[PDB]
């Protein structure tokens, strides 16, 4: 037989992950203008000992034509692997999302919103399966681990927003070369 | 003492820093792990006009962390860091149209359709760029704004125009979770059939 | 008895006459003055299937009176007096599509843009035919369909779909000035992302 | 210098127009199913000696081709003469109209809505004036005048329907070819 539309698997991941990253930068972007003045932002920026975050370790690309290279497949692993790494992490965030004034910013919420978008990926991975070589080292690889509390805190909602981006770009740039009509005209 | 005015991204591919009236200006990006950080100065102080610098497609990276100052003789008069994701800001849609969508009848009121098209460097047709856009119209001779939510879309009806007068319209656009809204469209003067 | 069934044009430049189940046609048409009406028979009794006669272009003018009549052994069955002009009926508006204009949160609720095209033979582009639309649609398990009011234009929005069900849309052109509404178009299923 | 845009008037003669047609229309529609069964269409419209109307004098093109080779000004002469025709026999149709029940169905509304758009359309020939040779014999005619009752009511309003469609064609097709983006996409 051919194959089933992806119109509505696509549909459904990516309000999901539109979500997530909505959630997350406006968490992040209410956290930053009450404990974080333009100070200590370059401060922290400055120090990769602050600025990096350890989902980094996942090589992600960093442009659109570097980006728009990257093998269906490929594009799903990474977004899959980001949606993973946060998945244990986003366990403490909990107060300052059940702590801010978004509706919807809650420890559990988002827990379940990733498990949930987890397995949206997958599935799309086994569907979309693009041709695409299953065969490589971001392939081989698993996702990544984490380890005062003002700095450490903006510092996770720096880095889940950085990454809910990435997601919700990487999906994205899957969707419009896959679901034809959909970026539209 | 000249300090930084701005830095915008249009289609989060290319960016540039202006700042008011040698000045010259140093960068460095977070290359990794730690930074290379060979503070490099300006490629290049013309493309983008005066007390300017333009970094291309090849300076460019997101989601990784820039640092920025303009030194003088003797000087540091503003240091800037931020990241290019985060300082996004694309252009004004552009090719505002609009056409009657429902002829009301009497006159007095009169529903019409505005169209536009993005502007041309966002890639929204292979996904680099998911764009919401706003607009907004008035009588001519009224200062206040009547706002319209954003929609998701390059075209929208506006309901309910007296028929009576000539009206505006203008929109703008901005990335989808990101803060920036550039510059409005160039304004589109509405004037109804009227009267049958 | 044979009887005549439908006579239409699809776009005021051809059109042609079925009807039910040898049988012939013949036609006059007022040829200035009174009628030259040498009656002749069908010019094509196969381009438009079983028991039609098709008029192209050649056989077509609009503003002039026809007469019809299909005649058998000793007979006439249906005798039928028209005129083109008033006897248009397009063809359905075609490439239905949809898009989200308005996340809506919660979910619940969803907003929505359907689009389509005139269909192809309706010279809209250079102004022979000018054409209305009207769009209708349902949540796929009830049986009544709401009706929204006909709009001028190839696209509109429909508001507050519930999100928890699939809904299906059609449309339906219709030359200005005119009875006529031909068939709707294909069914256009609706399915929103829900739950985010 | 150049020329102002054409939009604003030809958006203002294409409602008026298209209004004296769905008047015209619909009260022949009206009168119609009411006083004359398909018996006494066909025996009127076979006898031109009452399907035949006075404005058919003035040489209208009647298919879409023969009249997308007419040039403006030419198109423009045509629906001038066929409005101006109409300005007297309309006289009569006045209780028709002011009988019917049709919010606008009126002998004075009408008058005064074809000097209206009579206006409008010189206006047009002034400045729409596009090349065309202004000498010509439908340029060098004036136009149309008019001589039971139920019959010739029907009749009239038979040939004032048949008529603004044309007027209302015939501007449109000069509309679309002379501003552009109105027909659109």
């Amino acid at each position: 037989f051919p194959t089933i539309p992806l119109s509505r698997l696509f549909d459904n991941a990516m309000l999901r992950a539109h979500r997530l990253h909505q959630l997350a930068f406006d968490t992040y972007q209410e956290f930053e203008e009450a404990y974080i003045p333009k100070e200590q932002k370059y401060s922290f920026l400055q120090n990769p000992q602050t600025s990096l975050c350890f989902s980094e370790s996942i090589p992600t690309p960093s442009n659109r034509e570097e980006t728009q290279q990257k093998s269906n497949l490929e594009l799903l692993r990474i977004s899959l692997l980001l949606i993973q790494s946060w998945l244990e992490p986003v366990q403490f965030l909990r107060s300052v999302f059940a702590n801010s004034l978004v509706y919807g910013a809650s420890d559990s919420n988002v827990y379940d919103l990733l498990k949930d978008l987890e397995e949206r990926i997958q599935t799309l991975m086994g569907r979309l399966e693009d041709g695409s070589p299953r065969t490589g080292q971001i392939f081989k690889q698993t996702y990544s681990k984490f380890d005062d509390a003002l700095l450490k805190n903006y510092g996770l909602l720096y880095c889940f927003r950085k990454d809910m981006d990435k997601v919700e770009t990487f999906l994205r740039i899957v969707q419009c070369r896959s679901v034809e009509g959909s970026c539209g005209f | 003492e000249p300090k930084f005015t701005k830095c915008r991204s249009p289609e989060r591919e290319t960016f540039s820093c202006h700042w008011t009236d040698p000045i010259q200006l140093f960068y460095t990006r977070r290359n990794t792990q730690e930074w290379t950080q060979e503070w490099k100065e300006c490629p290049d102080y013309v493309s983008a006009g005066e007390n300017s610098c333009y970094f291309n497609s090849s300076f460019t990276s997101i989601w990784i962390p820039y640092c920025i100052k303009l030194t003088s003789n003797g000087g540091t008069v503003d240091e800037k860091c931020f990241s290019v994701d985060e300082i996004v800001q694309p252009d004004p849609p552009i090719a505002l149209n609009w056409t009657l969508l429902n002829v009301s009848l009497t006159g007095i009121h009169a529903d019409i359709q505005v169209r536009w098209e993005a502007p041309r460097n966002a890639d929204i047709q292979k996904g680099w760029m998911v764009l919401e856009y706003e607009l907004q119209y008035k009588e001519v001779n009224e200062t206040k704004w009547k706002m319209m939510d954003p929609i998701l879309t390059t075209s929208v009806p506006v309901y309910s125009l007296k028929v009576d007068k000539e009206y505006e319209v203008r929109v703008r656009s901005k990335q989808r979770n990101s803060g920036n809204y550039g510059e409005f469209s160039e304004v589109l003067y509405v004037t109804l059939p009227q009267m049958s």
